[PDB]
């Protein structure tokens, strides 16, 4: 009833092996399925998709890294739209 | 897939922590970078066909591959190779907007080595093509974008190799 | 996130991001700073929002905190409040993301099944979220409140 | 002539055939009801 | 079990087809009651128009 | 399809380039748009309740629900409320679109024939739709209600 | 248009429109007024755009208007200009819609087949569209031109 | 089916073994066969042009092609020329076969109903078929033309 | 799969060479053999049921296999074994027409050993059956055809071994 | 080849080759010897066919071998001739096979995409193939030429 | 540069810089960083811009690269491309300066006289610059392109 | 390992058959070829250093590999790569004398792909080097030897890829 079946097989065509390029492991996985004879191997081609760890943190990427330096370095300077007398009285280190 | 904003959220969610200022700062950093990224992406999309052409000329073509008995010999194989090149480019563009390399792992990188080995596609040549595309892309996007663009291209290359 | 959603639609179509889609991304990144402030406000007021909402919920539903009811007893009441806190955290995540997807994966899928095993009444949970919304709205400025309301409403819709 | 010869010999020609997507993908036949309008066609459909 | 006899026409808006495809354009079919709902929706989503629906088997308003 | 596309299509069959009069209709739609979006969000959040209230007004406590009635048995009852949901969802879609066509393409097409074979009573269904309209009108508020009402009426007329 | 697309995705999922989807609709309706102006400009300049583009095309391709060529002769030259006019009308429709879909259904599907039967060269047609783009760009303001360019580019891509 | 099979089938329903009279009918077909093969090759080579000429005669420069007409828009135009090709290919098949049955089994069956649902105008389509016949007649030459014409007329009458 | 004509073509294509006299000679050889092969194939198709029957009688039946505790014991297993025999026959006939062993490798031979090992079907007995079929086939086809037929049967046997 | 095609259909049906299929094989084996001679003739004349066709093509299309054009320069001109040689080799393969399939896999699938990346004009390539056909036809006897023509025509049809 | 111009006007008047003049200097220094990026982009893409523009020019003007024409021959063609490269370098200089003056002194004064002695056609040179502009525009973002366009247009205006 | 003589013996041993004339003829064929093979082997051994040098020059060196961050960058890696090249050459020589490709499978080919993948050595480049060595070897050995030499080199290349 789903759309995939409807898009490609329609109402009058017998399904066939797709041999898909596209999603990613799909081609190699499908082809292992197609190559097996009945009862040849009962084992799952895909038990389930294992979830993937992160190699790189957000901060390591150059554009973010730069923007962090800009806020971090020169976090404390002089604020515009702030009267100077209030700005001179403001503390930088705060606690510690 | 995952993006920088979601990555921060996910890290906090596993901790169970509410979003904090330090986290907010990382999010803020991303937001500033965003505008640059969008400009880069538009450049890449417009010049995609040319980028592929140039890269192929640099590495793939005029070679044994294109000569009979080579992997890229026959129209069908040639067309497949340039289609793959386009995929890499599109996904890299997605990654650059996202600010995360995860999408590359989830879609492109997963099972690629195995697919290529079964097909008999040469990995090193493919990597060469990716590197070539990177160089071309770097020029078009301009310097600020280039560094960001390069990392995703390198990530793809490292995965394949 | 908004950006993730856009990318996903593009990938399905197997095309590069459209200019229009790119423009929406640009708008979102501009909006983000305002969104961060809204989220920050709720985080600071989190403890009070939960407390106030809890009280309202218990007034609205005496039964839940009754010897028969699931919420009744100290341990159980704490767990009910913990749940309210969880949902608030999810809402904050949603506001920064600009999408309900973060909220949805953590909290709204399989929620019915989990609560049915627990035997917690789903409508009461929804009321608690509604209560939290009202408290949160009061602290937020009107335009900020509207933004926050959408995420709160989604949760209420999900738990139905 | 040189630009259409292989740079490297290709000393076992069979290896270089049967590289790529396997031929099976192309060999197979498709079956439809529109082709079924014959008694034999229909029997092929059903077997398929 | 109840069955539905449905006649529906679906145009091929996405692509011109070299194959005759008469059957795909115009089809009369028997649908299980449960399936029909989903099928009806799918025909609508395709943009095909369902000219006729009839209940081939079973009795209307039957409790069992 | 959509109000904007409907105008375009009418011009295309004429072969006429878009003209100011056409543009004015498009402009009219654009102003109405913001109201419609707000209404749609209200309906989505309150959808379950809207159906409940409408059923209470017309369907339940009736001969239909009593044995020998069309909506008797759990299976039939569930079917009827499922249909009610669809009418609501499609009406919401139509309101956003500003066009009645989607109702014709999705809801209205093949409905009458299905109902006649089933022996579902059309007038009762129409009654239910009208009840939903009344409930919806309240929630959406007056400006939105007028817009919402036309699509509900369109559904009712089609079924009848 | 964008709105139609959003509704269609929702209907496939059988769900009410997501907040994010609703937001995109809101953005589109705001943009529409600007879009209408861009379309209006091109409509007014339509006659001149076609004329100028035609001349450029004929200069670029002497062959098409030559005894061998398809365009040659008064009747044929008129038809070639009529085709250019058709494509311009489609582009205007696209700008107001905010999507290429309106353009695509009327002009880009089966175009290759139609022209091959006619024996008209497809590349020449593409050049004419490119020519029209350049004329149109000059009359439009820069930002307006960029928007218009996208639709023009799509046409050129389609007829390739 | 085919002329040869048609003779066979007529005998089979009678249960009669093949007779000289039957053989003579088959022999008649065999002589005509060579001409038919030549005609078919001519049609196949000139098929694109035949369609072009016929379209020029009837379909184009008409209200149909103008906006609001059935053949307006590229998609519809392409569909109409695809249909024209079908008719041509099947007529060629029928001419080789020497039997009109194939036309009934594939082309003619359900076409009227399909066209009515689509809103395609049958009379215009018939006009196009007749135009193709005229063009085909020229190319094939007179002896072949008579044979070719009957199948074209059969399609037209069915539609 | 491939046939002899296509096999020659493919070998030349990878080399990039135009067809040469040596290649032509191989093609010419095939063309002469062709008529014989067609006749042989028709003989086999008509007598297929009997061929299987005779071969089973020679090796499979009246044996421990058919007796309880044997692989071919029970109707279901018996039917499976004769189905497999038919497969071998049909594929060998295809190969004989083609003049190439490749189809056997692509369809029959690939994964058969592994399938049989999981099933516990005895390979040596199967090989015995194939050899028996060959002998029966040889008689029916006649001597010239028999030599050609034998090579494909032997190819199957060697693969299974 | 014809034989491959027949086997493949049989395998799909899971049946032995039909008598009709067998008959076609018989016809093919008889034809083959004649076909081999036709192929041999073209192979011997290959060098001259390519040279003559190239000259004709360059006369027909001055532009391709011009500073702007793709073919311009010795390196490029050689590559253009190499391509023509490739197509001729494919044609010979086709004649011996008795089907276009061998030709089709190597040369006609993805051809558009490959040439578009290269930026080579497809129509010019088609003209070159047509030119080669004319040269080849002259060397071949009339009946042989007709056989060869079919394969040449297919190539021209494939590439436009 | 902007700064030089302002200083020169002041010295003529023998006065300190006016506030208005100072403001323009301020604006320029802010713009500079953006300008530097635009210049950098073109420098990186320089090789491709020249190549693409050259091809376009040669297609537009076959004659220049013809035995009669000045550009004809490898040596001459190289010189023509070198000239195009020179003009591109000048354009980059212009963008950073914020004025055409740098461009003007090196390239636009005496240009007519130089080319007339060489016998190079000035209009062809102008076409080449136009071609370079189009290539450059594509690589640049829209706003960046507009800035770059002004300098390109000046060159085209200077040379006729 | 296995050699042609032993291969014939082994095939007969599994059959259990005594050596027969047909088998003897294959053995006789090998014995004639032997003298040529020995001459080829001596040529290769003497010119081994040069063969490697030439092949490296053709494919490996003056490349990104040798440039910093490349696989063959650093003296250690460079030395390793040329050592591998020597291995391939020595084993190919052994195979040519033996007349059997089995030794290549048993020693060189087994686990090489996996080793290279862990190391991050590029397979395609290695294959390129092997092909280069083949071309050089073909010249030195002379025509009769060349065909025989080429097959073993190609076998290695196919295994790696
Ligand atoms: C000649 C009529 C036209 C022409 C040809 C041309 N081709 C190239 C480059 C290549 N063409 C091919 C083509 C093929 N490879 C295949 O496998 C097949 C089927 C067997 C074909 C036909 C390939 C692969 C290349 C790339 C180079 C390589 O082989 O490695 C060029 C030059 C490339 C360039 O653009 O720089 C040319 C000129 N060009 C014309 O304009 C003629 C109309
Ligand atoms: C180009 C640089 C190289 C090249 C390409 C090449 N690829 C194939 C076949 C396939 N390509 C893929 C790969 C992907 N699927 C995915 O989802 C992704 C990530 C998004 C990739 C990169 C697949 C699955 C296939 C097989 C299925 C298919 O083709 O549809 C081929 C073989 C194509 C053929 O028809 O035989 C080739 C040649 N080969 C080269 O030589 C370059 C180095
Ligand atoms: C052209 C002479 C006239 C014309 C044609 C036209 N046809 C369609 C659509 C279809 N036509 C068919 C017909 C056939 N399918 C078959 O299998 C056969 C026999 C082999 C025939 C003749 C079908 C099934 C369709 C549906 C679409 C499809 O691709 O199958 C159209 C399109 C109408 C629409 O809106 O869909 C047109 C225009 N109409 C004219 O105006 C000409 C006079
Ligand atoms: C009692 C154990 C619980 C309870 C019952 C309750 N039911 C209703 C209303 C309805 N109940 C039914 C049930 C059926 N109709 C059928 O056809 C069948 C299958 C044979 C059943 C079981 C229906 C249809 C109604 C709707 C009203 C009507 O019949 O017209 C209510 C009232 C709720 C309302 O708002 O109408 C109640 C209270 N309530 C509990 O909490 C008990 C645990
Ligand atoms: C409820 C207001 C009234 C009612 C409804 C009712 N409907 C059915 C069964 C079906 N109704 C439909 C209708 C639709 N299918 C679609 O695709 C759409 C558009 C989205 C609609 C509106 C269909 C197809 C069925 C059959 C199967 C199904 O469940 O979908 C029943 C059950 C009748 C039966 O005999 O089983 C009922 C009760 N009837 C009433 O009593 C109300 C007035
Ligand atoms: C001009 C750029 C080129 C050109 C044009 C040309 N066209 C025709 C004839 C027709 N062109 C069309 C096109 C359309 N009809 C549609 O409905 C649409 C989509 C909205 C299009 C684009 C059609 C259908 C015709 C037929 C006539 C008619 O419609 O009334 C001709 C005349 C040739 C003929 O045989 O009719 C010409 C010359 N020719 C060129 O070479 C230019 C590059
Ligand atoms: C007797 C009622 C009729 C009859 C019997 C008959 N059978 C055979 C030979 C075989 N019968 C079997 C059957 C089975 N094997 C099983 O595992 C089972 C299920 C438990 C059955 C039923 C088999 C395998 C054989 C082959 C011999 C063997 O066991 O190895 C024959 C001999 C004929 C022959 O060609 O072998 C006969 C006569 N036939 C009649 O005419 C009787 C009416
Ligand atoms: C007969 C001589 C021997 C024998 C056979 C036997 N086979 C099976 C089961 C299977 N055999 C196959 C084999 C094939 N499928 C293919 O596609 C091909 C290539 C075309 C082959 C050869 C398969 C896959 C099966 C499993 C599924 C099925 O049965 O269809 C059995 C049944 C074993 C079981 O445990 O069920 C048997 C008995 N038995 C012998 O002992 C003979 C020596
Ligand atoms: C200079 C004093 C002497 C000299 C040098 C020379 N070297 C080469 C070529 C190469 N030399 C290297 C060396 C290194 N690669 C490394 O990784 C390291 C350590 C970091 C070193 C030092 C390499 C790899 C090459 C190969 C080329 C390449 O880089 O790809 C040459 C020319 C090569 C040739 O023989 O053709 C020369 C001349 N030669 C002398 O005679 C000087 C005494």
């Amino acid at each position: 009833d789903g759309e995939e079946y409807g898009r490609l097989y329609g109402e009058d065509t017998v399904p066939s092996w797709q041999f898909p390029t596209l999603p990613a492991a799909n081609y190699p996985n499908s082809v292992e399925l197609y190559n097996r004879f009945t009862r040849q191997d009962d084992s799952l081609v895909v038990p389930s998709f294992k979830p993937i760890r992160s190699k790189m943190d957000i901060a390591s990427m150059p554009l973010v890294q730069a923007a962090l330096k800009e806020q971090q370095a020169t976090k404390t300077a002089l604020d515009m739209s702030r009267p100077m007398f209030l700005e001179l009285g403001r503390s930088f280190k705060g606690a510690d | 897939m995952q993006d920088a904003i979601t990555a921060v959220i996910n890290n906090y969610d596993v901790q169970g922590k509410y979003l904090d200022g330090a986290a907010l700062d990382k999010l803020k950093a991303y937001f500033t970078t965003g505008a640059v990224r969008v400009r880069a992406a538009a450049v890449i999309s417009s010049n995609a066909t040319t980028i592929i052409k140039e890269a192929a000329a640099k590495a793939l073509i005029y070679s044994d591959l294109t000569r009979p008995g080579g992997n890229m010999y026959t129209t069908r194989r040639y067309a497949a190779c340039i289609r793959d090149m386009d995929y890499f480019l599109r996904y890299a563009t997605y990654a650059m907007l996202a600010g995360d390399p995860s999408i590359l792992d989830e879609r492109v990188l997963n099972g690629l080595k195995e697919t290529y080995n079964s097909l008999g596609v040469p990995i090193a040549a493919t990597v060469g093509g990716i590197q070539a595309m990177k160089e071309v892309v770097g020029g078009l996007v301009g310097p600020d974008a280039a560094k960001e663009a390069s990392i995703y291209f390198d990530y793809l290359s490292s995965g394949l190799s | 996130s908004v950006l993730t959603k856009a990318i996903v639609n593009a990938d399905a179509e197997a095309r590069y991001l459209s200019p229009g889609e790119l423009d929406r991304i640009k708008s979102f990144v501009a909006s983000g700073e305002r969104r961060l402030r809204i989220a920050q406000t709720l985080t600071e007021a989190r403890e009070r929002i939960v407390k106030q909402a809890g009280d309202q919920l218990f007034q609205k539903r005496p039964d839940v905190v009754s010897p028969g009811g699931n919420a009744y007893g100290e341990k159980m009441t704490a767990l009910c409040l913990r749940d309210l806190d969880y949902y608030l955290r999810l809402v904050t995540y949603g506001i920064v993301a600009g999408d309900v997807t973060p909220i949805e994966e953590i909290g709204i899928i399989g929620v019915k099944e989990m609560y049915n095993s627990l035997q917690t009444p789903i409508p009461a949970v929804a009321e608690g979220v509604r209560a939290m919304k009202n408290v949160a709205t009061s602290l937020l400025s009107g335009d900020d409140a509207a933004e926050a309301g959408f995420y709160f409403d989604y949760l209420v819709g999900a738990m139905q | 002539q040189e630009l259409g010869t292989p740079i490297n010999e290709r000393s076992i020609p069979e290896m270089y055939v049967n590289q790529g997507v396997p031929a099976l993908k192309r060999q197979r036949k498709v079956f439809k009801q529109s082709q079924a309008t014959d008694r034999e066609s229909f029997d092929a459909l059903v077997t398929a | 079990s109840r069955y539905f006899k449905v006649t529906a026409c679906i145009p091929s808006l996405k692509r011109v087809r070299t194959g005759r495809e008469l059957q795909n354009t115009f089809f009369t079919k028997l649908v299980p009651y449960e399936n029909w709902f989903t099928e009806q929706q799918r025909i609508q989503k395709a943009g095909g128009k369902v000219l006729s629906v009839k209940l081939f088997t079973g009795v209307q308003g039957a409790n069992t």
